[PDB]
């Protein structure tokens, strides 16, 4: 039942993640975004539906929350500037191994 | 005569817009006005987000959030079923 | 479920295209234009129709935008002078494999 | 049939606890807590799903009760400030030996 991808490996019971097999701790909401990100690995995710499902529909806040969260994901797992979680200008983000 | 009115689709469309207004009145009046001016319902002119802001005194990003709220609450299946059958 | 024509291959999931198998990235609206073309491959598209459907109805600009865009698609995919994306003067643009 | 974890060991027949082999008495409703906690050993436990399963669904109290209960779990066995029953902000608690 464990969800794995390239170098990111996830367990659904204790909700930890293996990044190339070395331990890493992360914030809860960031785990929720990565859990979205791994269910739809190779599927493009746009800010609206991510906000709809992971975030509470009543979110009247500003949109910079999700890009800041993706920045945290970058600095946590994808240290290199070129990374597996790609950003699409005005279309959102997607998980894919670099080709 | 192709241009002749079939007289059934027109009546159907009249009840159809009645159903539309009834459904949108369920939504908030602010959201209802947003979608009305968004697609040109009261008029024939769909309007840009800045017009919605200047008629609501709000930034365009908040109208984007309002549009997100509208088409999300609209997908709620009670609206979906009662509007799907009419096609 | 992927969409194909001649040598052009489309993946709607993570928004990338194949032109006989070498990588390519492409702009969002140009991507949407290519999508509208392939989904109506075998049907000619008229310019007012395109600006109506793929482009937002409130577009108050001139028309030259659509020719600039299709020129981008030509210089990206149909580099040769003769192309698979043919042009009809005053009727719009269409995706034909030349006979 | 006896369940053990690191140094915390649990018996299902007479509802008593060894902490590193030392027997300790405990409250009844608090006993149910670690029973969940070891039955999901190595799994993160969140206060809501504690409320639904452990606690009756008719519970009309606030959220501080479980927190005080967990604090009680801290002072009885994992007396150290750093403890095996780790704290997840907004996600709850998890049973694990520290890395």
């Amino acid at each position: 039942v464990r969800l794995t991808f390239a170098d990111i490996e996830l367990d659904e019971e204790t909700h930890e993640v293996w990044k190339a097999g070395q331990p890493v701790s992360l914030s809860p909401t960031e785990f929720t975004l990565l859990r979205y990100f791994v269910i739809n690995a190779g599927t493009v995710l746009s800010k609206p539906k991510i906000l709809d499902h992971v975030w509470r529909y009543d979110f009247g806040g500003d949109v910079n929350v999700v890009e800041s969260y993706v920045s945290y994901l970058r600095r946590k797992i994808d240290t290199g500037e070129k990374r597996l979680l790609h950003t699409l200008r005005g279309v959102g983000y997607v998980l894919r191994e670099p080709r | 005569d192709s241009e002749a009115v079939v007289a059934v689709d027109a009546v159907s469309f009249t009840l159809l817009q009645d159903q539309l207004q009834s459904v949108l009145d369920t939504l908030s009046e602010r959201e209802a006005g947003v979608v009305r001016l968004r697609f040109g319902l009261t008029d024939g002119q769909p309007r840009t987000l800045d017009e919605i802001g200047q008629v609501y005194g709000v930034t365009r990003e908040r109208i984007r959030q309002i549009e997100s709220k509208t088409m999300s609450k609209l997908r709620h299946p009670s609206r979906s079923q009662v509007l799907r059958d009419y096609l």
